[PDB]
């Protein structure tokens, strides 16, 4: 029989690391199904800010137009999402991009030759020929000049190489930057990966102690199996690090002493960012996406 | 061209780390599989996307119609 | 004000006289809701079958069938399950609170 | 086409329905394909067990009653074939509740004893695998293949 | 209501390219004429060789309409054993003079019995509950 009181005393959380970038923990006692959700939402549904739109006005680089603005929508801006509303695409251009939905980013670069003296690096040879991310110029645009003062749109990774040029050429573009999810374009996904794995399980049947044992060591990752004597022979220390690469089963002495299976309810999130948001916020935020996605079910009426 | 900038099976932000992978080659002196692990690309979709690009840009760019000879 | 009523929509050809079995059809959903919403009405002691179901990968629609024994509808079974699926989401987030904090 | 009298025939005389069987000599030239014949002989197979809430999403997965595939708007089920120490269906028993809920419900089920074209050695010592019995509309034996 | 009962000792457990099933061959203790072939699920209900089971075939369990999962409050007649299966006999075979065998099918698990006095009770019906404990 199933409840939410006893899902509630069941359920537990181990945090194994946080960190500004990725976060791994555990979830025991859930289901697949509520776990795939999570996981789901995660790439998909939680919305993020990427420039949409690209205004080229002068480009005069090798890479093409539509590929240069391809590769800035693909940079991950430290813009905290919340701070922006949802554009409405419908209204046209005049009425559509105000100031709560969209983040405008400028781009103005040109490359002149250096008077060098010396088949030498083109940073020492040319100025500015290479094009990075952090070029990018946040214009804080009406009056959220003074809610983005405190910090202002940066990318997460200010070294991706955006373009190189040569003395002569110029890149003079203006981006709008506005929120959207995962599921529409791979831009807006705020993960780098969300993914999870499930408990291997290593069953041992029949004691394998002795030298049968170190050479059962080695059919697994180091921290995995342990040995004392014949007494504690062999023994599992951490079922979370094996990697089930079922090595142990092209050795004929193992194919009946031992299992590989999984703790099916017991799951290991690894969610890691993108840049814009810390991956236990976006757990957080993931899971209030599918809490709200049943609220707006209940509170709906049935049609017909 | 120019080295992308993200992974296409991960989705990691791999376009920042060509300049910094061909350093740990020509300084350091590392092989290519320390180096990529140092530049923190662990999972094979994301070591592939660093390891195997050509660049292709720097052989475009002498082709410069805007400048003399 | 004037809610959304695009959403949810009760085929009427698959529903029963009793109101005991029906047919949803739910739009801008995928795998994601139905399959854990399906889990969540199964555990209605009263529930008889429930599956979701997609009809085409490229429509976005969400079909899912709820049979009940008697003694409750199909709508009476839907919204307890949206209901402790709501519920089932709060566990979650108060774990996940206290676990870092706890840090 | 572009009137009633020729929609008529394309639904009467030339749809894919009574295309079933080809002229040249009576043989069937309609069926599944690559997936779907190394999907029954894992479905249909002998450890194939499915707890209640698997089987009554792989029969609502194809099967919609909106869609107007059942005969009777209500998807009538089966006893399971394990009863008491976890209750589980079998492989064999989803293919049986399909045929149950499309085929009309005032006719007896179908009566059918053909081969399949695995071998019996294939599945072990005593297995009878390779015998295809259909026996008022159930799947008693072996597995489905291509044949 | 019972239509057999019957302590087989079972004398082979046969995997056979399967990891969830076994076939076993197992010949009574009170008579000498029945044998029993069976594919059971070895994963639900354990079986080595030389054990002795306690195998039932009964007509239902003790006006009921459909099988409803259980629940606080049931009585039947299989809590008493330890594995019950559901399925319909197919196929009538007098092996010799005063040798009967029915067969019986699962699911797709088969069963084929043998021996002399069963049609007293053993019927071609589509249903018979089979139960087997210890």
């Amino acid at each position: 029989e199933w409840n939410v009181e006893k899902f509630k005393k069941d359920f537990e959380v181990n945090i194994s690391s946080l960190d500004a970038r990725e976060a791994n923990f555990d979830l025991i006692n859930i289901d697949t199904s509520i776990a795939n959700a999570f996981r789901r939402i995660m790439i998909s549904e939680v919305p993020s800010v990427a420039a949409e739109y690209v205004y080229f006005f002068n480009n005069t680089s090798v890479i093409q137009d539509e590929v240069l603005a391809h590769r800035i929508g693909l940079v991950p801006l430290k813009v905290d999402p919340d701070m922006l509303t949802w554009v409405d695409s419908n209204l046209p251009d005049d009425e559509k991009f105000t100031d709560e939905n969209t983040i405008v980013l400028s781009l103005n670069v040109k490359c002149t030759r250096n008077p060098d003296a010396p088949s030498t690096d083109p940073k020492e040879l040319y100025n500015n020929a290479h094009v990075y991310a952090r070029d990018l110029k946040f214009e804080p645009q009406g009056r959220q000049s003074t809610t983005f003062a405190d910090c202002p749109v940066v990318p997460a990774d200010p070294d991706i190489l955006l373009a190189k040029l040569r003395p002569g050429q110029e890149i003079s573009l203006k981006a709008h930057c506005i929120l959207g999810i995962g599921g529409d374009h791979a831009k807006f996904s705020p993960v780098s990966t969300a993914s999870y794995r499930l408990l291997p399980q290593i069953n041992i049947l029949q004691p394998i102690k002795g030298e049968s044992a170190r050479r059962f060591q080695k059919c697994f990752p180091p921290g995995v199996i342990g040995i004392d004597e014949g007494s504690d022979e062999a023994y599992v220390k951490d079922a979370r690090k094996d990697t089930v690469s079922r090595e142990v089963l092209r050795y004929e002495e193992f194919a009946d002493k031992v299992k590989l299976g999984r703790v099916r309810n017991h799951f290991i999130f690894n969610v890691e960012s993108a840049g814009a948001m810390t991956p236990e916020e976006i757990f957080f935020k993931s899971v209030r996406i599918l809490k709200n996605k049943a609220e707006y079910l209940k509170n709906c009426p049935i049609t017909q | 061209m120019i080295v992308p900038v993200r992974c296409f099976s991960c989705g990691k932000v791999v376009g920042d780390k060509w300049e910094s992978y061909l350093n740990l080659l020509q300084e350091d002196e590392l092989d290519e599989g320390t180096a990529l692990s140092r530049l923190g690309l662990k999972r094979y979709c994301c070591r592939r996307m660093i390891l195997t690009h050509v660049d292709l840009i720097e052989k475009f760019l002498r082709y410069n119609p805007l400048e003399k000879r | 004000e004037e809610p959304d009523r695009e959403k949810i929509k009760l085929l009427t050809q698959a529903t029963s006289e009793d109101g005991t079995s029906a047919s949803f059809q739910i739009v801008e959903e995928d795998h994601t809701l139905g399959n854990a919403l399906r889990y969540v009405i199964m555990k209605n002691p009263d529930v008889e079958f429930c599956g979701y179901s997609i009809p085409h990968p490229s429509e976005n629609l969400l079909n899912i069938r709820i049979q009940t024994y008697g003694e409750t509808t199909a709508v009476d079974a839907l919204q307890k399950g949206l209901k402790d699926l709501m519920d089932l989401c709060d566990v979650v987030e108060s774990k996940f609170t206290e676990k870092i904090k706890s840090m | 086409p572009q009137n009633e009298n020729a929609r008529a025939e394309a639904l009467n005389l030339a749809n894919t329905d009574s295309q079933y069987l080809t002229p040249t000599s009576g043989s069937p030239v309609r069926g599944l394909i690559q997936d779907h014949i190394s999907a029954g002989v894992w479905l249909t197979s002998k450890d194939s067990f499915f707890t209640r809430e698997q089987y009554q999403q792989y029969i609502y997965g194809c099967i919609r009653p909106e869609d107007g595939h059942t005969t009777r708007s209500k998807i009538v089920t089966l006893p399971p074939t394990i009863f008491k120490p976890y209750p589980l269906w079998t492989g064999k028993q989803i293919i049986t509740t399909v045929l149950l809920n499309v085929t009309p419900p005032d006719m007896p089920g179908i009566n059918l004893i053909s081969k399949n074209k695995i071998k019996n050695e294939y599945w072990g010592k005593g297995s009878l695998e390779n015998e295809v019995l259909f026996k008022d509309g159930a799947l008693l034996c072996g597995i489905l293949d291509k044949s | 209501n019972t239509l057999f009962d019957d302590i087989f000792q079972v004398s082979e457990v046969d995997p056979g390219r399967y990891n969830k099933v076994c076939r076993i061959e197992a010949a009574s203790t009170t008579q000498d004429q029945c044998k029993l072939t069976l594919d059971i699920n070895v994963e639900l209900f354990p079986v080595a060789a030389q054990d002795s089971l306690t195998v039932t075939i009964a007509s239902s369990l003790n006006a009921t309409r459909s099988w409803r999962p259980p629940q606080a409050g049931d009585r039947s007649l299989a809590d008493d054993y330890d594995y019950v299966m559901y399925g319909t006999a197919y196929k009538f075979e007098e092996v010799s003079k005063d040798l009967i065998a029915v067969y019986y099918s699962f699911g797709g698990l088969l069963m084929r019995l043998e021996g002399n006095y069963r049609n007293l009770n053993n019927l071609k019906q589509e249903n018979a509950y089979l139960l087997i404990r210890r």
